[PDB]
This record gives C-alpha cells, structure tokens and sequence, in this order.
C-alpha cells in the first residue's frame, strides 16, 4: 500500500457511518405511523 | 372559433408557494391518510415491533 | 414536558367517586357533593354497562355551575375507553352538508361500537428469486430465517407481482384466500447502502419462524364508520374528510343486517355506548321530533343530555317548555337535578382545582376565595386561582396570599361588576 | 411592514419588571389596569400548563381593545401562534360555523418540529441504472466544489424518468423522501443549440451534499388539512380527484384524535415541542347563539388555546335570538366562563400623547399649537378622527411648502372633512332631501 | 342540434421564465388521464 | 398609510359617483382601482367576508420587472429532419439561420409555421404567436433577437388564485375560487414581504370603491372594521345617499 492515504480512508469511513445512520433513521421514520383503520379492517367492513 | 385568452403574469408569481427542501420539514411523518389501502394492521402491530 | 392534553376545566375528574353500592363519597375521584346526581349517574352507568336496554334518555338539569358537565365527564371517565362515548354539542348538528336528522343519525351510529375479529392465513417471507417464463408461468422463492421454499405461480399471481414490482430482497406477505400482496420492507445487504431513499422504502429484518402464518386482527369500529365505508367506492376517505353527505337508508339497513349476521357468526361483537349532547336547548323542534322516534330503535345508544334552561322558548317555535324541550320528549327521559353547592363544597372544589394546578394557597386565601365564589360564581373563583398563582409567582412568592387574590379580583371583573361599570357609562357603549 | 397601519406603533404592553404599567411605554398610553391584566394574561400564556382559559376585553369603542390584543401578540412574539379572527368570519358557505370555530381553535395551537434536512444538488454527469428489474441507480452530481457519486434507491428511478432528467440538467434529490426536481439545464450547455425552449440555470455553488438543521412551526390545523384529502396517487380516481374543486370539509373528530395521538408520540420522542398559542376573536358580538353554545363546550376542552374576546356593545340583543339581551351581546353562560378586562375612556392628555405617538410613527412633524388644536378636536369628536387628520394635514403642509404641520393646515383639513357627529347633524337638518 | 355560438380553447397561463417542472408535470398528467379516460368517452361521440 | 377609509355622502345626483370616476381617471392604469357595488358581495359562491377579502386583495398590486429575449421576424425557411432542424428568419435589415433544439422543434410543429409567416418567439418558453403573413403585417425592421424588459402588476388576489391549486388561474376568469384558505393568504403575504425586502418586487397600493355601501349588512361592516387595520389594506372609498 504505497499510495494509501489515511485521511481519505478516514473520510470514507466517516461517510459510510453517516450513510448507515441515515439509513437507520429513515427506516425508523418511514414505518413509525400506524393506520387509523388499516387494510384488514377496511376489507372486512367493505361489502360487495 | 376564437383563439384562447393568453393570460400573462410574472414568472416570480408561479414560485410563490414553492419552498426549498432545506427550508421545510418532512410532512410525511404526519401522513395518516396516505397509509390507508397500503399499510395493514399486521405491519404496524405484529411485524414491525 | 408539555403534552397536547393540558389542564382544562375537567382535568381533575377521574370518575364518579362511587363505591360498590353506587353510594357517592363526599370527595372521591375529583368530585365533590352532588350526591343524589352522582348516584343517579352511577345507576345510568350500570344501565350502560349492562347494554340490554336500547334508547334510554337521561337529562342532567340544573343551574349553571352545578356540575352537569362535570357529571357527564365523570361518567365518560368511569366508562372504559372500550365503550364508545360520543360527546357533541347541540349546535354541531346544524350542518351545511347534511340535514339535522342526518347529523343525529350519524351521532347515534357513532355511539355504537362494533368490535370485529378476523383470522386469516398468510404467507410471510423474503423474496429470493422471481423467475417468469414467456407472463405465462413462473416460480417464486421465499425464505425465512428458518425455512425456504419455492412456489408455482399462475397468471393472476404473476400479474399481481409485476404490478407491485416485487423483486429480490423484498419482504412481502401474501394472503392465501385473496392473493393480495403487501410489501412490508426490504432486507438490508451490503449492496443496498443507498444514499437517498424513497418515501415508502424501509429496511426490516427477515421474518423468523414458519413461512405459513395466521393473522388475527381485532379492531373496534362504529356503525357510522361502516356506513361511510360502504357509502361510496372509496368511502373511507370521508372518514377523514367528513364529506359523508346523507347516507341512503337502504345502505344502513343492509349494514344493520350484515352486522347482525357477523354477531351471529362470532366475527363481531356489539358495544352500545353513550351519546352526550351538551346544551340540547340549541336543538330545534324538528330535531326533538326526530329524537322522539330515533330512540325507539333496537340500535339506539343511551342518550345523556344536559341543559341549564328554565321554562323557556323552544327553538323554531313560539311555545314555552320547562327545559326548552317539548314535553313529549321529556316524557321519554329521566331528569337528574343538580343542586347548588354549599360553602364547604365550594371550598373542597377550590382545593381540588388548586391541587390539580399545583398551586399552594393559605387558609385565609381559601376563605376569601370561597367567599368570592359564593358571591360571584364558582368559575370566577377557579379562574382567580390561576390568576393569583401567576401574580404570586411574579412577586417571587411561593404561596398565594390574600393580597394576591385581592389584586386579581381588582384586575379581573366578574359579570356583575362589569355590568355595573357598563351601566355607569351606558351611553358610551353601542346599541343599548 | 413598510406601510403604516392603525396599530403600527404598538410594540408591547409597556410593563416594567414588577408587572406594573408605565404611563407611556412601548407605544401605549394609559390603560394601566388593562395593561397589567394583559401582562398577567401573557404570563398565563407563557406558562403552557393551562388550556381553554378565556378573556374578554370590554369597553367603549376606540379604547384600545384591539391594540391591547396586538400588544399581547407582540409580547408573546412570532414564536407563539396568534390567530386573529373576526366574529363575522364564521358565516362560511362551505362549512358549518362550529367547523370554522374548531378550525381556528386548531390554528391557534402550534407545534414546533426540529429536523435536519439533506439534499443532493448539482448538475447530472451520469445516470446509470444497475440491472440485477433495477437493483439501484448510480447518479453523478457536479457542483463548483467537486463531483459526487451517489447510489439511489431504485424507487427514485421512476421519479427521475417522470421529471425527464438527463445528463447536463441541474437537479436536486431529497435524501429523506427521494423527491426529484429538475430545475432546468446547466448554463454550460446553453450554446448547444441556437434556439431551444429551455430554462438554463447556473451550476450550484456549494457542496453536492447540503445539510441544514431547521426549526419550523406548524399548527394542528395544518396537519388536519394535510390529512383531510389524499395527495398524489396514480389511480384513476385519485387523478380525477385532483381536478375536483378544493372545498373546505368538516374534518372528523376521529381524525383530530388520531392526529393528537401522533403529536403526543412525536413530543415524547423529543423531536416536537408544543406552543399552545392564542386565538383572538374580535367583534365577538357578531357570533350567534349557536356559536356561543359551541364555545361553551370548546373552551372546556383540555386541548383548546387561550381565547381573547373583544366587544364594544352594551346591553344588546344576541344575534341569533329574538329578543334576548345580554350585557355585551354575549350569553350570560359564556360570560360566566371568561375573565373580563375593562378598558376606560381616554383623558385629553392621553389623547394628545396618542396623537403625538401616531405623528412620530407616521413620520410627521407637528407643532405644539397644531397638536393642541388636534387634541381639542379629538375631545370634541373622537380620537380616531384626530389621528386620521394627521396625514391629510401633512399633505397640505407639504403642498404649501412647509415641512411641519401648522394650525392653519389642521383647520383647513377639519373644514374639508367631516366627522360622524357633524355629518349626522347635517343629515338631521336635511332629512327630506336625503334618501330614507 | 344546439351548438354554442362561440367556441374557445381554455385560457393559457404564460410567464417568461416559468418553473421548468410545471409544464412537463401537467403534460404527463393530461397524457395519463387521456390514456385512461378517452376510451371510456367513445359512447358519447354522436352527442359531441 | 394603509387602510384609510373615506366616505362620500350627499344627496342624490350630487356628483358622488362622478367624484369617484374622476378619482379613478386621475390615477393611471398602473394603480389598481377596484369598483364594486354593495350588492356584489352577496354571492352563492363564497361568504361575504371572503368576498370583501377578495375585493381588498384585488386593490393591492405587486409590480415585478423581468427581462426576456424576444425573437420577432419573418420566416424564410423551416427544415425538420428525423430530431434535428433548422430555421431561417429575416428582418428588413438582417437574416439568420438557427439550429433548433428538440423542444423548439416540437413547439414549431405544434403551431403550424410555414415560410412567409411573421412570428414572435419567447426564447425561454417557446411561446410562438403568428401575427400575420407578409409578402398582412410588414416584416420587422431592426434586430431579430431583442432583450426586452417586461413589467407585470399582479394583484394579491391573482397570486392567491394562481397558487391556490393546479391550473388555478382559470378561477381568475370563471369565478370558481371558492373560499381561499387563510394559510395560503398568509404564505403569499410572507412571500410578498420577502420580495419587497429583497428588491424583487414593489407594492402598488390602490383603491377599492364600494358605491352604495348601505347595501352591506352588519357582518360586512364588522369585517371591514378590522380588515382596514391590516398593513396590506388599500384605501377604501364608499358612497351613500342615505340619511
Ligand atoms: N361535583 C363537582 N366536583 C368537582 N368539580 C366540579 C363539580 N361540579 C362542578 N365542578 C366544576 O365546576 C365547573 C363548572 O361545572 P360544569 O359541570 O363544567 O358546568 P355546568 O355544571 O355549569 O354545566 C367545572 O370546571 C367543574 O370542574
Ligand atoms: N392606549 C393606547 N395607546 C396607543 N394607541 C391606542 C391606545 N388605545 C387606542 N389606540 C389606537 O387607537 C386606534 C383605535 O383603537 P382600537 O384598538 O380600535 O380600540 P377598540 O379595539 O376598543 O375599538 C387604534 O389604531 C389604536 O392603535
Ligand atoms: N360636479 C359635476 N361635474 C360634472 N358632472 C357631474 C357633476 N355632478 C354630477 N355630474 C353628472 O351628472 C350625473 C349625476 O350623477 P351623480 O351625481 O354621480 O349621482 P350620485 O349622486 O348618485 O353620485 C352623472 O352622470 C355625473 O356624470
Ligand atoms: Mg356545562
Ligand atoms: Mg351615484
């Protein structure tokens, strides 16, 4: 590894950590809300 | 047959309601009506927890 | 922290304060006095809990400030959240979209809860491979943390999978009976480290256990909700917008029959509840006439009402009736009368309010405030509680004294003093 | 506000640290007791623990009830939701009156949300979907500070194709939502054709990845109307619904309760803060009996804001009733639920002080004798008339070549314009000629 | 047989430098709506 | 000064409406002058308060100046090949050939343009309008491509209606505005204040004239009492002959 740079790899691993944190926070945010009724309730209550 | 009415306005007017994404919050965290027909009670209550 | 529910006019009421014999305690669960009225409310509450008798009407009558809404809130709190309790005011039935009778019908059907219970077999797993030969026949591979199998697909299953754009790494559930596919999430791999994500994508763990699962869903809905659902093609949107309109009576009869069928099949249970209309005197004669025969149905909840009117004029007519309500409806209902409070009861209510608001007051301050409440009104004293607390905190005090109460009495006027001051300068005000 | 309004001089209640009212401060003159009461009310609003408390400002016209409410609003600041409404605004032709009242109640309650937003912005240098269907999209965005390669969720490819995003276009992508906006073509390609119907935009200056932590205030009504109708939707019913005229609807209490639950969840999470705020109802005597009866219930809610009423009526008939009179046009039951702040009439010295303050606010120089004449006119007719005489008199002074208002200008303006009393006297003197 | 005396196309909104995303979005919306609804409007051809 | 109100009162046939018309004439077309009768605020489409709000906001204008490139000339030759194309335009002083892009090719195809037509093109939008044929309007004289300064005075009501919904500008012509939400109006007021602070626009306060104001009811008068107190309120002029 003659051309290895420590600063570039530190930046890249910081970017990877930030990306993983963003993925976690977005996955938590996009499934936080629960439906008022839900598909099962609406399907049960919907007559032909 | 008549030509239509060409109503001319300032270009800045069409951007009056536009807000940059860095200046507004995500309103999808309060989207309850969007979950209807797409999200089930199973997903919210049994699977995700 | 500050939650959306804050200290209101009835935050101190947690129940009716009764024992097992429905005998009211002098001060229990935030209620003081009104022993006879609280006992009557408890009897009505037992009637509600039994659920056998339909369309029972009770009117809570009394002078303003005598605890009618307090008793109604105590009944609502004592009644479980399982049993519906629709609290509306009389003015809310005057709508520009639906008639008064339609509004009252919707409130009645909002007061009956239907608890549904559906058990459904599902397939739940993560998609490994989707192969389609040619949109005719294909195979789908699903896996869990403990299982993996392959399925042969037909035309409709392939079409449904292509419509939902199901691909590898997606965690989906498929209903065996109907074939509908809903996507729960997608699994996370090293190659799925996205920099930007869509508004609906979310990463979930691969399900464990067995690929075939049973889904049991129990929810409580009202008759009005089922009516709105079955009113139009996407009627559930009106459950948010409120643009219901006037639902056809045939739809309501069909839904009543279907609910009876569910109740017989064991798939649903009926929980009749309470409709509380506060300040009913705002209802017109037509609304009273409709209420007369609406209570006679077998799907009518308990109707609790509250008025503070004496012998007054019925709205929409020129006739005088004892509560503003025509005597035909009054013969259909039991009247619970509230008596004015005594000095001891007023002081106890002031103490409960101070404890609720976390205000410390001296005994001399309590005596002065009770005297003010008897002289002017109980609500004026209750407001002065917070006013004096704020003034005391302003002067860096810790306990409200008589000086603070006198200061806020001078700063804020009750109705009598304001009326006197207006009469002093009557010509200044407009349209006397 | 570049233009000068009626209450442009009101900056606050003018109280001191002890809560006592200074004689003249923050643009307010006199009304010491009312100002101290409004200070107590401001302290009540700041202590967020009380809900549904109501206040009435009762007094003769022109005594400063609206000015006191605006002073309360200034004391609270722009961070606290102050919703001003007029009593006659509840007579809508789309929704019932109680719906208007509840909508305003929810407008007064505010929610503060702290959030960090991430946007990838720049010119597109490469747009390559990676097939396994599409596993992911690799995009290349360029700015003045460099180039960045991004891996996109495959759901964003549909948005990119809908927005017609090609190489050389300047776009931004929202990290949290995947929304793509193509904001024109890069101006480096402006010479690729001699005549195209394109909007050419400069290359963004900062980094491709932009992070901003923002605090935005929303009200419960915003979330209610956001959940009243669906948004987007590729179905035929959704598209045809986009063409339907937007009409206000009676939002259900079920939706209100669910939104309250969501708000409590986010408050518990710690990303939201509640600001209860104030709803100001002016000309409350224009509400009818149904509105007042609904207010009886609404004020008793544990979710309601602080409501301030104002009335100048004396013993007058309630609007919806036949012959029922009440002290302020307000039923005695609602008057039992409010704390009344009384405003008094102004002395000549107070009128002169207010006239001087208005002159300073309007950028008008007035001489001592002119000020005394204006004060005498205000004593004779009305404070509002004297305040309204300043600008025309200043205009006459400017036309005549003088930079200050003299007494002759005020006399000329008083001759040119009439007040209510003089016009009423003329009308009574000429009843036959005027229309009945 | 009744024909309107005058026939005009809808009024058009013109700005010198409009947001470059509004017009393509409207065009796509119109195209999708036409592709979904025009076949369903064929029975009214003789009336039109 | 904002929200100043003046009443012209006098016997019938004493020049009240004449005075109002002279005031309107003395002001130019630049300053808005909304003239309505008291009866006009009674509508089945909206409330009285909404009608008066639209009357007020029609009286305040937002003057925005922007620069555009306008190409006006006579078409000489148009060539389109399977997309690439060329366009040749001439004036009485110069002639030019343009290399066309895809969007301009589509715009010229949608609006049939043939040799000899005199057309003007807005470069940024492709807005092509044929103003006649020459071999009837004389061919333009000077430069083919001109940079023009276009000034628009847009009322607050127009901004609200345009931004109320998609294709919402149609309501400026067909009524159908409904009752515009107060949130949209507050957002528009904030954006107009931002424009004024940033120099992007100038505010032109105007005049609302309500002839025969005695037809208004107590609710409308109560609304006017506080609507005049806003900083965006125009000057209100009313006329009545009632004793
Ligand atoms: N028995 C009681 N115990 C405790 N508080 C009471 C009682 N009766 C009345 N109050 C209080 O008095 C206030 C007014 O009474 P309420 O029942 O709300 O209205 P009304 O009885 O006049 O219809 C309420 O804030 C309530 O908390
Ligand atoms: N105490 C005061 N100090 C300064 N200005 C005042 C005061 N009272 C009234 N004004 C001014 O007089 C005008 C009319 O008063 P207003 O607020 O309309 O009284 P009300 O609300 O009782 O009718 C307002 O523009 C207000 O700015
Ligand atoms: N001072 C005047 N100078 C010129 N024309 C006038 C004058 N007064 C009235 N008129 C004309 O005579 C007619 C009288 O109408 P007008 O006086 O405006 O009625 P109103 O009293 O309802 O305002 C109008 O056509 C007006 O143009
Ligand atoms: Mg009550
Ligand atoms: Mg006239």
């Amino acid at each position: 590894s003659p051309f290895y740079l420590d600063s570039l790899e530190e930046k890249r691993k910081r970017q990877r950590s930030e990306r993983l944190e963003r993925i976690f926070q977005l996955s938590e945010a996009h499934g936080a809300l629960a439906p008022v009724y839900g598909t099962e309730v609406l399907d049960f209550c919907t007559l032909p | 047959i008549t030509p239509g009415i060409c109503f001319s306005t300032a270009s800045l007017v069409l951007r009056a309601t536009d807000v940059h994404p860095l200046q507004r919050i995500d309103m999808g965290r309060f989207d309850l009506i969007g979950l209807e027909g797409r999200v089930s009670r199973y997903e919210a209550d049994t699977f995700l927890p | 922290v500050t939650r959306i529910e804050r200290i209101g006019a009835h935050s101190h009421i947690r129940g009716l304060g009764l024992d097992d014999a429905l005998e009211p305690r002098q001060a229990s669960q935030g209620m003081v006095g009104q022993l006879a009225a609280r006992r009557a409310a408890g009897v009505v509450l037992e009637m509600i809990r039994e659920g056998k008798i339909a369309g029972r009407a009770v009117l809570i009558a009394g002078q303003p400030g005598t605890g009618k809404t307090a008793i109604a809130m105590g009944m609502a709190q004592a009644l479980g959240p399982d049993t519906p309790f629709t609290a509306i005011a009389g003015s809310e039935i005057f709508s520009l979209e639906m008639s008064k009778t339609e509004a009252l019908t919707q409130a009645f059907r909002r007061s009956i809860g239907v608890r549904i219970k559906e058990e459904t077999e599902i397939i739940e797993g993560e998609v490994v491979e989707i192969q389609i030969d040619r949109s005719k026949v294909g195979k789908l591979t699903l896996k869990t943390t403990e299982m993996e199998t392959i399925y042969d697909l037909g035309t409709k299953m392939i079409e449904s999978l292509t419509k939902d754009k199901v691909q590898a790494g997606d965690v989906i559930t498929i209903d065996k009976a109907t074939g509908k596919i809903s996507k729960l999430g997608r699994s996370f791999t090293r190659a799925r480290d996205y920099d930007a994500m869509g508004s609906q994508t979310k990463f979930v763990q691969c399900p464990d256990g067995e690929l075939q699962k049973r889904k049991e869903v129990v929810h409580t809905v009202s008759l009005h909700e089922i009516d709105v659902i079955n009113s139009r093609t996407q009627g559930f949107l009106a459950l948010f917008s409120g643009d219901t309109g006037e639902i056809k009576s045939e739809v309501r009869e069909q839904i009543n029959a279907k609910v009876a069928e569910w109740r017989e099949e064991g798939k649903a249970e009926i929980i009749p509840g309470v409709l509380f209309i506060d300040e009913v005197h705002m209802l017109d004669i037509e609304s009273f006439s409709f209420l007369n025969r609406a209570l006679e149905s077998d799907m009518a909840p308990v109707l609790i009402m509250a008025t503070n009117r004496g012998i007054t004029r019925i709205r929409g007519t020129s006739y005088q009736s004892p509560h503003g309500i025509p005597i035909d409806l009054l013969d259909r209902l039991l009247i619970v009368s509230t008596t004015p409070y005594s000095e001891k009861d007023t002081k106890q209510i002031l103490r409960i309010r101070c404890e609720e608001e976390d205000v410390e007051m001296s005994e001399d301050a309590y005596t002065v405030l009770t005297r003010i409440g008897l002289e002017t009104s109980l609500r004026y004293a209750i407001q002065l509680i917070t006013a004096a607390s704020l003034v005391c905190r302003k002067r860096k005090g810790t306990e409200v004294q008589v000086d603070d109460i006198k200061r806020v009495y001078s700063l804020f006027l009750d109705e009598s003093r304001s009326t006197q001051y207006m009469k002093e300068y009557q010509d200044a005000f407009l349209f006397n | 506000t570049q233009r000068i309004a009626s209450h442009s001089h009101v900056k606050g209640l003018g109280l001191d640290e002890s809560g006592l009212a200074k004689q003249a401060a923050s643009g307010l003159v006199g009304q010491e007791n009312a100002r101290e009461a409004c200070g107590v009310i401001v302290e009540l609003i700041k202590s967020k623990k009380m809900a549904g408390r109501a206040v009435l400002l009762a007094g003769p016209p022109g005594t400063g009830k609206t000015a006191l409410a605006l002073a309360i609003a200034q004391e609270l600041g722009s961070k606290v939701p102050f919703c001003p409404m007029v009593g006659s605004e509840v007579y809508s032709t789309e929704i019932k009156k109680t719906e208007v009242l509840m909508e305003n109640f929810r407008r007064a309650i505010g929610l503060r949300i702290k959030e960090t937003k991430e946007v990838y912005e720049g010119e597109v240098t490469e747009l390559t979907p990676c097939e396994t269907t599409i596993s992911h999209v690799i995009i290349g965005l360029k700015t003045a500070k460099g180039t960045k390669q991004l891996k996109l969720d495959p759901s964003i490819f549909e948005s990119l194709q809908k927005e017609r995003v090609e190489a050389g276009d300047v776009i931004y992508i929202e990290a949290n939502s995947g929304a793509v906006k193509r904001q024109g073509r890069c101006d480096t390609y402006a010479t690729e054709f001699d005549l195209e119907a394109e909007e050419y935009v400069p290359l963004p200056k900062g980094d491709v990845h932009k992070k901003k932590e923002i605090i935005q205030d929303v009200t419960l009504h915003d979330l209610d109307v956001a959940n009243a109708r669906p948004q987007g939707g590729q179905d035929i019913l959704s598209m045809m619904g986009q063409l339907m005229k937007p009409k206000k609807t009676e939002i259900t209490d079920k939706l209100r309760g669910e939104i309250n639950k969501v708000v409590n969840k986010y408050i518990d999470q710690g990303i939201a803060e509640l600001v209860p705020g104030v709803l100001f109802v002016d000309e409350v005597h224009m509400l009818d009996i149904e509105c007042f009866t609904y207010l009886h219930r609404a004020l008793e809610s544990s979710i309601a804001p602080i409501v301030i009423f104002a009335s100048n009526r004396g013993n007058c008939v309630i609007r919806g009733t036949e012959d029922i009179t009440s002290p302020h046009g307000i039923p005695l039951d609602l008057l039992d639920r409010v704390m009344i702040i009384r405003t008094m009439l102004y002395t000549p010295q107070e009128m002169k002080q207010i006239i001087k303050i208005r002159a300073q606010t309007e950028g008008i120089n007035i001489s001592e004798e002119a000020l005394n004449h204006l004060g005498e006119i205000g004593t004779k007719t009305t404070l509002r008339y004297s305040v309204q005489l300043l600008t025309p008199a200043n205009l006459l002074a400017k036309i005549n070549g003088k930079d200050s208002i003299e007494k002759e200008h005020v006399e000329e303006i008083s001759e040119l314009f009439y007040d209510a009393k003089s016009s009423a006297k003329i009308l009574a003197d000429q009843q036959d000629k005027y229309m009945k | 047989f009744v024909m309107p005396p005058v026939e005009a196309p809808p009024p058009s909104l013109h700005a010198c430098h409009p947001p470059p995303w509004l017009a393509p979005r409207q065009a796509a919306f119109q195209e999708q709506l036409a592709s979904e609804l025009w076949p369903r409007a064929r029975p009214l051809h003789r009336i039109v």
